[PDB]
């Protein structure tokens, strides 16, 4: 699915914030826990821990109803800045 | 406490809580009312206690 | 797998309706009547039949109360009754079936209409019944072009009666059961053609079926006193007497008609608001007794269990705790008054889910009304501080109107952590400071921070090393700032070392930065400098702050110099160092408006008394004159009350003189002087209403009218206008006023109580209607908008692809020069005349963003203009390095290759960052952009306008007329130019080109004032009058042509011989009025503007009559610049994008009045919404014939009414199926990013 040419070398802020949300649910059910499992060790701040991810090994796939599946690995592009 | 009356059955005589159990004579249900369950002129009745009750046999 | 994707209303599925049948009619009584008790009966009001009590055997569901979805059951009654809706249908359409034949609707035909119906969308088949609305049953039976005429039957509108005689028609009517027709023949003839959905047969009112008991609540008093229910359709069980069994059918349907036919809140709270600035900008705080509001998921995680059990042991009456925790086995257990618990097996007892209090965000939301921006409810932090206010950093009161009367405020509680993280890091730090509706910051020093910081900046204030105290609430301070501070050096070494007041403001010593600014609110030249502040890299060179250099300005701030370069997280943390630095300086200096702050000296009161004498003198002179006129008015044109404009501007001169006397001797150590030198609170026209002259009031941009005959107030003299008899106060609120200057104050005072009270008349509707009509707009990644059917609205955002989010300084070529000024790469010098080196850097530029491309079309369109800009920079540098250098190397004329490379990298960064789609959610932003700027401002914009005529016509309520495009618009004003570049006479000739005597008796009609009146008004002729009177000799009544009249040098219009001896009436009127003296044959007055604007003399034609093409023969012209101000007329007269541009500019005239400049791309988007199909049908508040738009807006008729019921009885679909229904229907959104398909 190499229809990935019509995105700026940045994911959008909406997609990035929502993927942070779904990673929140991931690390908030039991554990996909990552590079530091609970090195940041704090009480009930579920969201504010996986915000510090900076690697995010997961894939997200962005579309258009009259278009195909423009896919994107989180790794292969620049971040919120 | 608009203590009604009804045609056939009666609220008439039926005034008075004070079950008088052990804890709060009887309980924060009927803790601070009085001898006759009506009045309490000066008591910090608190947070969903009873100000007045009435068995309510209406119809 | 799949939730709702496409769902509409629900109905009776007869099978599952009637398997759950228990009882239809058990007896004459219900509710366990005859038992003399009420165990549970009778089998239909109980068990279930729809779960309307505490518990019983829920049918197909379980258990009580909810999740017992409405249970059905056959409760048939079989009372004879028919289709009341189709009673009305048969009455109206007059026997649409052509009973009693029901022959084929069409014959051959012309199959063209056949295939057209079969190959077109729905909501159209009504045309077949429309064709046969009348011809039905009155036609040739078994013929061509139709098959009806059978059998002589037309229906009578005798109310609900449908009487069908064998009509002639109109000759066979009877009165009492004869010549009737039965709806059973209609039913048989079923046994607009579509029985797949449109079946009138099965809707027979003989097998009536009931909605379940989930509609009806019964308040069983537990006392057998009142069990009322509503309505409902089952009630006809009590008609068992008549259940045993044409006018009879009407009686039955009349009996039927009695009882047959016609995201709110979660986890909230509200208290009063009184804030702190100790709460860091992102943080907020709530009361403490909101922790006593609970039942949160906070689903337990493995790393959390111990930290959760810490608070689990607390229970009902401790703040950091837990209560009502949801247990593993779906049976949640309480720790409230029945707690006596918290043994808490340490890993399993709540191994799934817990629920704590507000400890740390844990975000909460805050409500406001009206919610002007989307930034009236934002995302911000917690923890937790008491004293049940609504405290938050007081720099952000502007987008909330957190008004301080003590009127309460509403708090949310979000108890779901899915998009909560998404919400908290998208609308929490980027929503606050930057708005797309205006491009101006909302967060700003509201007040005294402005004056406290100003006073710091004042060149006077000299400080102490002992005044490192006030430093330390800022950068040696509360949480998240305790690094050191570099102690700005001892900026005096006199006999008296001292710390100037500026670099006590410019203080922070963690994460060093760089900045730049200019252009505060003062004049130009070193003029006691309160402007061109010229901040360098975090120091404060010159200047003194202001609302336009420390508050909600535009391009110079602590944001657009510390949001762009350097990023976020350094703007939300210089505002806090201000919030605790400056306003805890005033508490060591004090502001106190006494009285001497508002007393003018007794050495310049003169300048008010003598000017009062002079003013009243000249006004009296003119007012005397208007009876004799020696000066004189005429000019003015008019001149009756044009000794209004002159006296208005004389009192204006009076107030200007007075004001300027109110603002000269004010000694600079003054209050409100120091609350208008700094935009802080109030202006220079309020240090004048308190010192010299509060005059003059008005009413509607005009002095106080009468209201007693020819005099305003009775405490005056008749017919005598003056600066007293028509409101002109002259007493400053210091020496307050007189009872004929107060009652002319509460009548312009009653504007701001009617202005701000019918402001919420038009906005309350238009805001919700714009939101309801413009949701489907999306921003899918092809840089193109799409619609409900994915129809293209745009292709770029105007070539640039940009949207107003990243509107950095001028976009982005001037401020960034300063940005790279402040980080100095020293090594370089002028040796080679670096202009050529600048060209080499332009070459590395040309290379370094030809690797541009991505989601693109946003850089090449401006890459060459970038190049041109650096080329002109190089040219300016060449001129400077030549002339200025014709030795500090002329400051080295800094420019280096490193600086220009960094410059181009920053340019690329901001150009590629400001890129919308990908993203982008452009629709609702533009919707509210065009909406609420109609709500905020109406005060200082449409009333100055004080006071003059000549082309100031409308403001905000023109939005209504543009959106609706209603024909009742009373200002169809059509502007157009002329032989424009001319003099008054040169264009006046064409102006004249733009565009009355005794009727007699005894064989003669009339005459005309054909004398020089016309020859000095406009070029016409007696022959033109003859030609006009020849045209129908009248309007709308049959006069003559008469071929012809006017057989004399002055017209003799030959009243045509009295063939209609009825009237000399028309003979008089039809000639009396103007025929060749209207200039468009249907128009109100023309206009002329002999006005000197744009330097030269402009000349226009403000004609007020539809439509365009009125400017065909204005041989002026100026045809290139012909324009209009009415959308639907310019739709047909002129081009499509012509009307698009007129809609763009029309809503960009309602917003040029003072301040408000909404983004041009927003009105561009609205205009693109206007003209999907080209043929301009602008988005009206009631509906459009534009199928690529959203069909939801059609249903919003303001509001839903009986028409939907009538359409439902006709089997017609509803158009509420847009996306505003989604919030009531509770489904995920699917557009742009919500349409995931792996």
């Amino acid at each position: 699915a190499n229809q990935k040419r019509i995105t700026t070398p940045y994911m959008t802020k909406y997609e990035r914030a929502r993927v942070l949300g779904t990673r929140a649910l991931q690390i908030a059910m039991c554990a996909p826990v990552m590079v530091e499992l609970e090195g940041e060790t704090d009480p009930l701040l579920i969201a504010m821990k996986e915000l510090k991810a900076r690697k995010i090994p997961i894939i997200i796939r962005r579309y258009l109803p009259d278009g195909s599946y423009e896919d994107w690995g989180v790794d292969e592009l620049i971040i919120t800045d | 406490c608009t203590l009604k009356r009804y045609t056939n059955q009666t609220f008439d005589k039926v005034m008075g809580p004070m079950l008088d159990a052990a804890t709060r004579k009887p309980i924060w249900r009927h803790e601070i009312l009085d001898a006759d369950g009506i009045c309490s002129p000066g008591e910090k009745v608190e947070n969903k206690q009873v100000l007045v009750n009435k068995s309510m046999p209406t119809v | 797998a799949k939730k709702i994707s496409h769902i509409c209303f629900g109905m009776k599925s007869p099978e599952e309706m009637r398997q759950q049948a228990h009882i239809q009619v058990v007896s004459k009584n219900l509710y366990s009547q005859d038992n003399q008790h009420a165990p549970l009966l009778y089998g239909v009001l109980d068990h279930r039949m729809g779960t309307s009590e505490k518990d019983r055997p829920c049918e197909t569901c379980g258990k009580n109360l909810a999740d017992c979805l409405g249970h059905y059951g056959y409760i048939d009654l079989e009372l004879p009754c028919f289709h009341v809706g189709y009673f009305r249908a048969v009455i109206g359409i007059l026997q649409m079936i052509c009973k009693t034949c029901c022959h084929i609707m069409l014959s051959q035909e012309e199959k063209k209409q056949f295939l057209d119906y079969l190959k077109r969308p729905g909501l159209t088949y009504l045309q077949k019944r429309g064709l046969k609305k009348k011809i039905s049953d009155k036609c040739r039976k078994k013929n061509i072009c139709h098959h009806c005429g059978a059998f002589n039957g037309t229906v009578k509108k005798c109310g609900l009666l449908k009487i069908i005689h064998e009509k002639y028609k109109t000759n066979k009517k009877v009165v009492r059961a004869q010549e009737n027709l039965n709806p059973l023949v209609v039913l048989n003839l079923f046994k607009l053609m579509n029985p797949e959905a449109g079946k009138p047969s099965d809707l027979i009112l003989t097998r009536l079926l009931v909605p379940p008991l989930c509609i009806r609540p019964s308040v069983v008093s537990d006392l057998k006193s009142g069990t009322n229910e509503d309505d409902l359709t089952m009630k006809l069980t009590e008609i068992i007497f008549l259940n045993d069994v044409m006018e009879d059918w009407d009686f039955l349907q009349l009996q039927c008609a009695l009882y047959i036919n016609s995201k709110r809140v979660d986890f909230s709270g509200r208290t009063v608001i009184s804030p702190d600035p100790n709460l860091r900008i992102d943080e907020v705080a709530v009361p403490v007794h909101v922790a006593k509001i609970l039942t949160f998921p906070e689903k337990v995680n493995k790393a959390n269990i111990n930290f959760l059990r810490k608070l689990v042991q607390n229970g009902p009456e401790v703040h950091p705790g837990a209560n009502f925790i949801q247990q593993r086995h779906t049976q949640m257990k309480r720790f409230l008054k029945y707690g006596n618990r918290e043994k808490m097996a340490q890993e399993l007892k709540y191994g799934d889910i817990v629920e704590r209090h507000l400890i740390d965000g844990d975000v909460v939301l805050f409500n406001r009304q009206p919610s002007l921006h989307k930034l009236s409810i934002m995302a911000h932090l917690a923890r937790v501080k008491p004293h049940r206010t609504f405290r938050f950093n007081e720099c952000v009161c502007t987008p909330y109107n957190a008004d301080f009367d003590g009127d309460e405020m509403n708090l949310h509680l979000p108890q779901t952590e899915e998009a909560k993280a998404e919400a908290l890091v998208l609308m929490g730090t980027k929503a606050n400071l930057v708005t797309p509706r205006n491009g101006e910051p909302l967060i700003a020093a509201i007040q005294d921070f402005l004056t406290g910081a100003y006073l710091l900046t004042l060149k006077d204030t000299f400080f102490d090393r002992a005044k490192a105290c006030q430093i330390i609430a800022s950068i040696l301070v509360g949480k998240d700032e305790k690094i050191k501070v570099r102690l700005p050096p001892p900026t005096i070494l006199k006999p008296v070392t001292l710390w100037t007041g500026k670099q006590i403001f410019s203080v922070i010593l963690r994460p060093s930065d760089d900045n730049p600014v200019r252009a505060n609110l003062r004049t130009k030249g070193l003029c006691a400098n309160d402007s061109y502040v010229t901040i360098q890299n975090s120091e404060l060179m010159s200047g003194s702050m202001d609302k336009g250099t420390l508050g909600s300005g535009s391009k110079n701030n602590i944001f657009y110099i510390l949001l762009r370069d350097w990023g976020q997280n350094e703007a939300a943390d210089a505002m806090s160092r201000l919030a605790r630095l400056a306003p805890v300086y005033l508490s060591n200096r004090g502001f106190s408006i006494g009285i001497g702050d508002v007393t003018p000296g007794q050495g310049l009161l003169k300048a008010k008394y003598e000017l009062l004498n002079a003013g009243y003198k000249k006004c009296d002179e003119y007012i005397e004159a208007l009876n004799t006129g020696k000066l004189q008015q005429q000019p003015g044109c008019t001149a009756e009350e044009t000794l209004e404009a002159l006296i208005l501007k004389e009192l204006s001169v009076i107030r200007d003189h007075a004001g300027s006397a109110c603002l000269r001797e004010l000694d600079k150590s003054n209050s409100p002087l120091t609350m208008a030198l700094c935009g802080s609170k109030g202006s220079f026209i309020n240090i004048s209403q308190m010192i010299a002259c509060v005059g003059q009031q008005a009413i509607s941009g005009s002095r106080v009218p009468d209201g007693f005959e020819n005099r305003s107030l009775p405490h005056f003299e008749k017919h005598s206008k003056l600066p007293a008899a028509k409101g002109f106060v002259a007493n400053s609120f210091y020496s307050g006023l007189t009872p004929t200057e107060f009652f002319f104050h509460t009548m312009a005072g009653r504007e701001g109580l009617v202005d701000t009270a019918v402001k919420t008349a038009e906005t309350g509707y238009m805001q919700r209607r714009l939101v309801k009509s413009l949701e489907d707009l999306c921003s899918q990644y092809d840089l193109t908008v799409r619609s409900s059917t994915g129809d293209i609205i745009q292709f770029i955002y105007g070539g640039d692809g940009l949207d107003p989010a990243a509107m950095e300084g001028k976009l982005e070529f001037k401020r960034v020069l300063d940005n790279i000024k402040a980080v100095f790469p020293c090594p370089s010098e002028p040796a080679l005349s670096k202009n050529e080196l600048i060209l080499t850097t332009e070459s590395i530029m040309k290379k370094s963003e030809f690797l541009c491309c991505q989601d693109s079309f946003l850089q090449e369109i401006k890459k060459f203009i970038k190049g041109v800009s650096e080329k002109i920079k190089k040219t300016r540098d060449k001129y400077g390095i030549n002339d200025n250098g014709t030795r500090v190397l002329y400051q080295l004329d800094r420019i280096t290759p490193t600086q220009v490379e960094k410059f181009l990298e920053t340019c690329r960064d901001k150009y590629m960052r400001a890129q919308m789609e990908p993203g982008s959610a452009v629709g609702a932003l533009c919707a509210q952009s065009i909406g609420e700027p109609g709500t905020q401002m109406t005060l200082k914009t449409f009333h100055f306008a004080g006071v003059a005529s000549m082309n100031i016509t409308l403001g905000v309520p023109r939005i209504k007329e543009i959106i609706n495009a209603s024909k009742a618009i009373s200002t169809p004003i059509i502007t157009a130019q002329l032989d424009k570049d001319d003099d008054a006479d040169y264009a006046r000739l064409v102006k004249g080109r733009i565009e009355v005597f005794l009727p007699d008796d005894c064989f003669i009609l009339v005459k005309l004032s054909l004398e020089r009146i016309r020859l000095l008004r406009l070029e016409v002729n007696a022959e033109t009058v003859r030609y006009s009177i020849c045209t129908s000799k009248l309007r709308v009544k049959p006069g003559d042509v008469a071929v012809h009249g006017e057989a004399v040098v002055c017209v003799t219009p030959r009243e045509n011989s009295k063939s209609s001896m009825y009237y000399v009436l028309q003979f008089l009127k039809e000639d009396l009025p103007k025929v060749v003296v209207q200039g468009i044959p249907e128009v109100s007055r023309a206009v002329i503007h002999i006005d000197e604007q744009s330097g030269k003399e402009k000349y226009k034609l403000l004609v007020e009559g539809d439509n365009l093409r009125a400017v065909m023969a204005t041989h002026g012209v100026k045809g290139t610049r012909t324009t209009s101000n009415n959308t639907y007329e310019v739709e047909k007269t002129l081009g499509i994008e012509a009307a698009r541009t007129t809609i763009i500019n029309e809503i960009q005239y309602t917003m040029v009045n003072h301040g408000m400049s909404i983004d041009r791309r927003h009105v561009m988007l609205l205009s693109d919404l206007m003209t999907y199909k080209g043929e301009v049908l602008g988005i009206t508040r009631f509906g459009l014939a534009k199928m690529k738009e959203s069909v939801l807006m059609l249903a919003s008729f303001e509001k839903t009414a009986d028409h939907l019921f009538d359409a439902a009885y006709f089997g017609q679909k509803d158009s509420v199926c847009g996306v505003s229904e989604c919030i009531i229907m509770g489904i995920p959104m699917n557009i742009g990013t919500g349409l995931f398909k792996l």
